[PDB]
RNA sequence: CUCUUAAGGUAGCCAAAUGCCUCGUCAUCUAAUUAGUGACGCGCAUGAAUGGAUUAACGAGAUUCCCACUGUCCCUAUCUA
RNA sequence: UAUCUGGUUGAUCCUGCCAGUAGUCAUAUGCUUGUCUCAAAGAUUAAGCCAUGCAUGUCUAAGUAUAAGCAAUUUAUACAGUGAAACUGCGAAUGGCUCAUUAAAUCAGUUAUCGUUUAUUUGAUAGUUCCUUUACUACAUGGUAUAACUGUGGUAAUUCUAGAGCUAAUACAUGCUUAAAAUCUCGACCCUUUGGAAGAGAUGUAUUUAUUAGAUAAAAAAUCAAUGUCUUCGGACUCUUUGAUGAUUCAUAAUAACUUUUCGAAUCGCAUGGCCUUGUGCUGGCGAUGGUUCAUUCAAAUUUCUGCCCUAUCAACUUUCGAUGGUAGGAUAGUGGCCUACCAUGGUUUCAACGGGUAACGGGGAAUAAGGGUUCGAUUCCGGAGAGGGAGCCUGAGAAACGGCUACC
RNA sequence: CGCGGUAAUUCCAGCUCCAAUAGCGUAUAUUAAAGUUGUUGCAGUUAAAAAGCUCGUAGUUGAACUUUGGGCCCGGUUGGCCGGUCGGAUUUCCAACGGGGCCUUUCCUUCUGGCUAACCUUGAGUCCUUGUGGCUCUUGGCGAACCAGGACUUUUACUUUGAAAAAAUUAGAGUGUUCAAAGCAGGCGUAUUGCUCGAAUAUAUUAGCAUGGAAUAAUAGAAUAGGAC
RNA sequence: CCGCCCGUCGCUAGUACCGAUUGAAUGGCUUAGUGAGGCCUCAGGAUCUGCUUAGAGAAGGGGGCAACUCCAUCUCAGAGCGGAGAAUUUGGACAAACUUGGUCAUUUAGAGGAACUAAAAGUCGUAACAAGGUUUCCGUAGGUGAACCUGCGGAAGGAUCAU
RNA sequence: CAAUUUU
C-alpha cells in the first residue's frame, strides 16, 4: 500500500493483451488513463506485438519522441499511454491509419483504415451533468466532455464525436432495431444488434441480445454499447463480422489454408 | 523474480516390485526391439495410460456431445497420424482397445530396419 | 421508543434545512420533508400525521436505502429504537453431501412509523453505517402472524 | 494522535479484540479546539490530501440572519447562556452549535426602522412609497419585540466554530425562543 | 528353627518439648546461620484411650522469617514540669 | 493406473494389529558420476547479531548562468554553444526482503459510497480585481534576501559546520491595466399622485450560515382583492417555465451577509509575419509551465452477505477504565461510541458465545489417486503485516515511512 | 518370522546369478494400500464395543389427501422408405419422441394511459386468377404481441440456463522445439517491398445476482366470520 | 500334567508422578504510583526588519542674504504600530519505560518419596487351567508373609439344557 | 478324609 502501485509484472497483466509469459521480467503498465482500466492497451504493445514495426523496448520511444504517430491529432508524448476502445491512432499518410475495435475471440485488432472515416469518433455517454454557471454539458466515455449537446433527449446512448471539437453531429437513439456492439466479458465484441429492451428495474441492468445465427447471448449493460443500425453500421469492422463461429465449425472452415 | 516454468514426469512405475513374468515379458520385448532401459517401457506405457485416461471419459458421456464430436474426432487423428491405430478402426473404441506396446514399433529404430540396412535391431 | 411530547429531552429535535415562516398563518404549519426510497417500497401514512423527528428514519432522515434487501423475523424489542432480526440459512459441507442449518441475528434500526411485536416476518434494507453495529434499517414490516386480535377464549 | 477506528474497542460480544498493525495516518483525530471570545485568533492548519481548515479561537463577530428577509448583518457576540449537552461550556465561555448566545441587537433596528418605522418600543421623494409598499406586516411577534425592550437579542448558532472559523448562526426565531426559555429557567 | 519370664514395637511419627554420641546427614533460608522449616531412621530411652496421627477457628501460650514503623542503636542533643 | 503378501496354531478359519509395497514440485544423508535443454536454494531452530562495499536519484528548445570552466567567433558589447557546484521542480510512500504477530481478525467471492480524498494523465474552464472607481502610478514590467560563490575559523572527529562581501526566480510577499447590455439598493427633479430619472454602489470565482425554486393523475363555475394588454371598449385572454435517479435537503440557479481575503500569467522557447498613420504605432502564430472548479483515471479508506484447525480436563462472557442503543456536541478528508456530556439497560450464547493452543500469514494452488477423501501451501502470482522491541511526528497528493526524524528499552 | 551351539541355501569372504539403472540405498513425516475412521463404506457375545432402567428440552426424524385425464392444433431434433451415388440437398409422407399453444366448469395476473395491431374493423376504391383472392385513405374496433405506472403479490428449500468465478495450475486443439518435458510459435510464395492462418476451448463447489421449471418437501392464508368479490 | 503358570521377597538398568523451597524465569491481562518524549494550546517576546510624525547625537542642503531646518540629519528614535519571531514556559491529549501486586499460560531446578516397565530368571509357596483336588468369576466389606481366604447378593462364561 | 515340585 502506502500509495499507488507503479510496477506491474508479467503473469499479472490482463491476458487479452495476448502478452508474452516467459521473458523473465516485468510488464508494461499504462499511465493514469484517459478512459478505461487496462482493458485498454499501451501503444507500446501495439507496435511490437501486433504491428511488429519495432522489435525492442525504447525504440518505441524513438518513433514516439520524433513527432511520428498522431493519436486524435496530438503526438501523445507519453510513451506508454492507453489506446482503449474505438480510438483512432494514425501514422504517416498513404493508408497507415487504424482504429481500435475488438474482434470476437479476445484479441484487440489489426484494423487498417484510411484517413477518411478516421475523421470522427463514436462514443457513449456515461453521465450527463449540468455543471456550473447553470450550463449543461455531457460526459462521453473516452475521458472527454463536450459542451452544449443536442439536448433534452437521453442518458445511456451513443454520440458521434468529430475529432475537431465537441461537435454533436449524430446522436442515434437506444433502439430496439439497432446495431449494438458488446464491449467486454466472455461475450466480448461479437455483435447482437438487439433483441429486447429489458431494464430489470430497481436493482441492476441487463439486456437480452440475439446474434446473426439465432444464438441468443445475454449480456450486462456495462458491457453493451450501441454502434449503429441494422445493415447501416457507422464504424465499419474487420472480416470477423461478429458471428462467434464455434469450434465445431472452426474445424472444417480452417481446411482451406493448405492449398493442397 | 522470474515467472515459474513447468516440468513433469513422463512415466509411472507399477505398484508391484517383483512378478515372475512381467520382468521377463519386458525382456520378451527388450530383445525384440533392442531397448536399453525400462524407463522407456514405462514411458511408452505412460502414453498408453494417458491415452486411455483421455479416452474412457469421452465415452461415458453421450453421443452427439460437444467434446466427443470435437476431441473424440480429433484424438483419433493424431494417433493415426503416426498410424498405430489401423486405417479401418477409426471409431475410437479400438483406441481403448489399442494393442499392447504398439506405439513403439514405429519408433525409427525399427522403421530404418524395415528398409533393410542393419541385419539387427541392436544395430538400429 | 418515546412519544408524548416528542421534544422530551434537552435538545430540540427538528428536521434540518426546513423552515416555516412566522408571518402568515395557515392550517398545515410544518412543511415536513418526506420521500420514497425506491424498490417498490411505498411509505406508510402514519409517517405523515405523526410528529417524530429522529434523524435516522429511512423516509424522513438524510439516508437512503442503498444496498441489498434481506429478510427474517424479529427477536428483541427492549431497546430505544433498535430491534434485532433473526436469520436461518443452510450451510452445505460436501464431505457428507448433507445440510445443517445455522443462524446469525444481526441488529437493525427501526422507524416509529412502524410497530412490531416479537414475530413479525419482516424485510430490511441497507443504509449508511448509522451506528456502531446496526447498519440496516427496516423498510417494510408486513405484519403477518396467526391469532392476531382473534383470541377470545 | 487520537485514533478513531475500531481495532481497539471490544466488539459486540465482549471479545478482547486482537489489536495490531501500528496506528496510521488515515485514522486521525485531533485535540478539541474550544473556540472562545477575545478578538480573532483563528489559526490555520493543514489537513489530509492537501487541504486547509480553520480552528477558531477568540472570535467576537459573525453574521446572524433572520432569514425570511435574509438580513445577515454582523453582530457583536456577547455571552453563551445555554448549551443542550455540555454544561461546562456555559461556564467557560466556549461556543458550538445550539450554544445560543445573547449578542447586541442594535444592528437590526437600524435596519428594521429603515423601511418599517414602527418605532419600537418605548423624507425622500418616495419615503411613504417605500414605506406603504412593504407595509401591513408591521407586527413581528410578542416575545420578539419584548426582547428589543432590553435591547439585547438571543441568536442561535449553526456553523461549526472550530472547523470553519466563523460562528454563523441565525436569529433564534419562531417558537424556539418559546422553547429554550423553558430549558433556560428550569435549572432546578 | 531356637532361647529368656507369655509376646516380641504393626499402623504411624521424630534429632520433635522425648537423640547421650551431636553444632547427626542432606537440602532451602543467610552475605555469614549451635537458631527456623522440609526430608532420612538401627529410635541410648517414641508409638497406640499410660491414647497414636491430622486438624478450620481461638490463644495476654512458646518460637523463626518478611513488610511498615521507629532514639533500642550509629550518636547523642534539646526543652518542659 | 480400482491388485495385495510374511507373523499367533500340532494343523484350520477370523478379528485385529506389526511388518513388507509404490509415490512425494519433501527434507537430510551415504556411495557413485560420461553427455544436451530446464534451475530450487539460510523458510524450518534465532523476526538472533553484523565487518565491508553496493541497493534512489533526476535537465530539456523551453526555470536561474559573471565557473577569472571548456571550446569558440561571427548575427548578437544585455549572455547568445555547452556546462561542474548550486537554488527551484519532481521522485525517493514504488520496487525488493521476510512471515514474528495474527483463528469472523486478515483473506476469497460478491456489493456500496445518495458517506469521502486525490499529486499525476486526458478533456472542459476565468474581460465583473480598483475601494476616494481619474492620487490607486510601473503595467513599455515594482521590492526582497538568502544560495552557489569570494575570503577569513574551531574541533581529531561525521553527510556538523561561523561571523563578513555580494547575488537570482515559475522561491517570497505585493500590485494593476481591457466590450457593451441586464437587475437590484438608494434618491437630484417629481408636486404630480395609474410615473420618470441625473448620479452613486454591487455586480466573476471560492468561503460559511439562514432562506427560495428545482414542479408534472382529470375538469368548471362562483366568491373577495391586487389585477393587466388591446378596445368591437359590459368585453377575449394573459400563451405559465424543467435536467436526471428506483429515491434525495441532488446537480443547478436565486436572496442576504461575510472572508486575517480563495483564484483570476509581473513565466520561459522558436519564428518573425500583416494596416501605413515610419512609429518601442497597432495586430498576430506555434510550444512548454502552472493554476480555481467539474469530469475522468491511478488510487486509497470504509462497509453488506457468506465462508475459517483442535479443545468443554474452558459454560456463561461484556459494562463503575463504553460494554449495548438514543439526543446533542466535538473531533474526522469522510459515516459511526471514534471521543465527550447526559439518558436508557442492553447485547452474545450449547446452531459452542467467552476462554485456552497452534511445531497457523490468508487465497490462487500442491502431493496422492476408480469414485468420496486425507494431509499440506515459509515461498515465483493477489492481498495483509514488520523493518531490533514499543510508542510519537515534520514534510508531502500519498508515511505513523524506518536505505526520514524524536523519546524510551 | 528367525538364523549362528566345526556339516550356516541368512555372519565373514570368493565365483556365479538377480534387481533397478547414472542412478540406488538409508532416515523422517505423509498419501494410497487402510472397507485399520468407514457419507459413498465399519463393528457392538468374552471378542473392542448396547448405558442398570425410565423421564426429558434442544438436535435429528417425521402417515395419507387438493388439476388428474381426455381430445384438438402447430412447427422443431434424429433416422428413414429417399443417394437420386458426386460417404451431398430431401421432392412427399412416415417412424421414436421432445418443444409450444388451445378446448372440455378448467386462461397463462389485473386497471391507467400513450401506443398499438390483429382487422371478424370494412365507408368504399385497384392489374386479373371472381374488388382484405394481388393492393389503398379511415371509424364500434382480434390492446398491458411494447413501453411505464398501479391492485402489488405466503415465503422458501430444490433444480436447468446465464453473463460472474484475475493470469499462471490441470485436461487439452494446433505447431517437426531433432523427439521430448517445453514454448506459442510459425507457415506459404518471387524468396527482388511479399503475401498469411495463428495464439482457442473447459470444468472451476458453496455465498450473491437473473430467468425458466412446480414434482418433492417445509410455510401461511375464513370459524363468535372483522372473509374476498 | 515330569504340562503350563500366579504373587511377595531379593539382583540390575530405566520412565513418569508427588515434592519443602513463601521455588525461579519468560509472555499476556489487570491494582496504585512514577512518568521521558512529540503534538496541540494559554503565555513569553531575546533577535531582526519596515513605514510615518519629526527633533536630536546633525546638516539632508529649496540656494536662499540670514529663511523653513524641504530633507530623515550617522542612531537616541520623543513617539506610534506594526510584522517575522527564538531561549524558555502554561493546561490538555497520546502516552514509550519502570515498580507494585493479583491472576493465568509456557519451560526449568530440586533433598527425598512411593509406583510401574523390562528383565540368566533365583528364594518362598501353589493361586489358576481337569470336580486344578474347597466349582470358577463379579460388587462390596474384613484379614494377612505373598498368591490368597472369609462373609454377603448375583450369574453360569459349570461339573445339570432332564420328574 | 487328606497330595507339594519336576528350568
Amino acid at each position: 500500500a502506502r500509495g499507488p502501485k507503479k510496477h506491474l509484472k508479467r503473469l499479472a497483466a490482463p491476458h487479452h493483451w495476448l502478452l508474452d509469459k516467459l521473458s523473465g521480467c516485468y510488464a508494461p503498465r499504462p499511465s493514469a488513463g484517459p478512459h478505461k482500466l487496462r482493458e485498454s492497451l499501451p501503444l507500446i504493445v501495439f507496435l511490437r506485438n501486433r504491428l511488429k514495426y519495432a522489435l525492442n523496448g525504447r525504440e518505441v520511444k524513438a518513433i514516439l519522441m520524433q513527432r511520428h504517430v498522431k493519436v486524435d491529432g496530438k503526438v501523445r508524448t507519453d510513451t506508454t499511454y492507453p489506446a482503449g476502445f474505438m480510438d483512432v491512432i494514425t501514422l504517416d499518410a498513404t493508408n497507415e491509419n487504424f482504429r481500435l475495435v475488438y474482434d470476437v475471440k479476445g484479441r484487440f485488432a489489426v484494423h487498417r483504415i484510411t484517413d477518411e472515416e478516421a475523421s470522427y469518433k463514436l462514443g457513449k455517454v456515461k453521465k450527463v451533468q449540468l455543471g456550473k454557471k447553470g450550463v449543461p454539458y455531457v460526459v462521453t466515455h473516452d475521458g472527454r466532455t463536450i459542451r452544449y449537446p443536442d439536448p433534452n433527449i437521453k442518458v445511456n446512448d451513443t454520440v458521434k464525436i468529430d475529432l475537431a471539437s465537441g461537435k454533436i453531429t449524430d446522436f442515434i437513439k437506444f433502439d430496439a432495431g439497432k446495431l449494438v456492439y458488446v464491449t467486454g466479458g466472455r461475450n466480448l465484441g461479437r455483435i447482437g444488434t438487439i433483441v429486447h429492451k429489458e431494464r430489470h428495474d430497481g436493482g441492476f441492468d441487463l439486456v437480452h441480445i440475439k446474434d446473426s445465427l439465432d444464438n441468443t447471448f445475454v449480456t450486462r449493460l456495462n458491457n453493451v454499447f450501441v454502434i449503429g443500425e441494422q445493415g447501416k453500421p457507422y464504424i465499419s469492422l474487420p472480416k470477423g463480422k461478429g458471428i462467434k463461429l464455434s469450434i465445431a465449425e472452426e474445424r472444417d472452415r480452417r481446411r482451406a489454408q493448405q492449398g493442397l | 523474480p522470474r515467472a515459474p516454468r513447468t516440468y513433469s514426469k513422463t512415466y509411472s512405475t507399477p505398484k508391484r516390485p517383483y512378478e515372475s513374468s512381467r520382468l521377463d515379458a519386458e525382456l520378451k520385448l527388450a530383445g525384440e526391439f533392442g531397448l536399453k532401459n525400462k524407463k522407456e517401457i514405462y514411458r511408452i506405457s505412460f502414453q498408453l495410460s494417458k491415452i486411455r485416461r483421455a479416452a474412457r471419459d469421452l465415452l461415458t458421456r453421450d453421443e452427439k456431445d460437444p467434446k466427443r464430436l470435437f476431441e473424440g474426432n480429433a484424438l483419433i487423428r493424431r494417433l493415426v497420424r503416426v498410424g498405430v491405430l489401423s486405417e479401418d478402426k477409426k471409431k475410437l473404441d479400438y483406441v481403448l482397445a489399442l494393442k499392447v506396446e504398439d506405439f513403439l514399433e514405429r519408433r525409427l529404430q525399427t522403421q530404418v530396419y524395415k528398409l533393410g540396412l542393419a541385419k539387427s535391431v541392436h544395430h538400429a | 421508543s418515546t412519544e408524548l411530547t416528542v421534544q422530551s429531552e434537552r435538545a430540540f429535535q427538528k428536521q434540518p434545512h426546513i423552515f416555516n415562516n412566522p408571518k402568515v398563518k395557515t392550517s398545515k404549519r410544518t412543511k415536513r420533508w418526506y420521500k420514497n426510497a425506491g424498490l417498490g417500497f411505498k411509505t406508510p401514512k402514519t409517517a405523515i400525521e405523526g410528529s417524530y423527528i429522529d434523524k435516522k428514519c429511512p423516509f424522513t432522515g438524510l439516508v437512503s436505502i442503498r444496498g441489498k434487501i434481506l429478510t427474517g423475523t424479529v427477536v428483541s424489542t427492549k431497546m430505544h429504537r433498535t430491534i434485532v432480526i433473526r436469520r436461518a440459512y443452510l450451510h452445505y459441507i460436501p464431505k457428507y453431501n448433507r445440510y445443517e442449518k445455522r443462524h446469525k441475528n444481526v441488529p437493525v434500526h427501526v422507524s416509529p412509523a412502524f410497530r412490531v411485536q416479537v414475530g413479525d416476518i419482516v424485510t430490511v434494507g441497507q443504509c449508511r453505517p448509522i451506528s456502531k453495529t446496526v447498519r440496516f434499517n427496516v423498510v417494510k414490516v408486513s405484519a403477518a402472524a396467526g391469532k392476531a386480535n382473534k383470541q377470545f377464549a | 494522535g487520537i485514533s478513531r477506528d475500531s481495532r481497539h474497542k471490544r466488539s459486540a460480544t465482549g471479545a478482547k479484540r486482537a489489536q495490531f498493525r501500528k496506528k496510521r495516518k488515515f485514522e486521525l483525530g485531533r485535540q478539541p479546539a474550544n473556540t472562545k471570545i477575545g478578538a480573532k485568533r483563528i489559526h490555520s492548519v493543514r489537513t489530509r490530501g492537501g487541504n486547509k481548515k480553520y480552528r477558531a479561537l477568540r472570535i467576537e463577530t459573525g453574521n446572524f440572519s433572520w432569514a425570511s428577509e435574509g438580513i445577515s448583518k454582523k453582530t457583536r457576540i456577547a455571552g453563551v447562556v445555554y448549551h443542550p449537552s455540555n454544561n461546562e461550556l456555559v461556564r467557560t465561555n466556549t461556543l458550538t452549535k445550539a450554544a445560543i448566545v445573547q449578542i447586541d441587537a442594535t444592528p437590526f433596528r437600524q435596519w428594521f426602522e429603515a423601511h418599517y418605522g414602527q418605532t419600537l418600543g418605548k423624507k425622500s421623494k418616495n419615503a411613504e412609497r417605500k414605506w406603504a409598499a412593504r407595509a401591513a406586516s408591521a407586527k413581528i411577534e410578542s416575545s420578539v419585540e419584548s426582547q428589543f425592550s432590553a435591547g439585547r437579542l438571543y441568536a442561535c448558532i449553526s456553523s461549526r466554530p472550530g472547523q470553519s472559523g466563523r460562528c454563523d448562526g441565525y436569529i433564534l426565531e419562531g417558537e424556539e425562543l418559546a422553547f429554550y426559555l423553558r430549558r433556560l429557567t428550569a435549572k432546578k
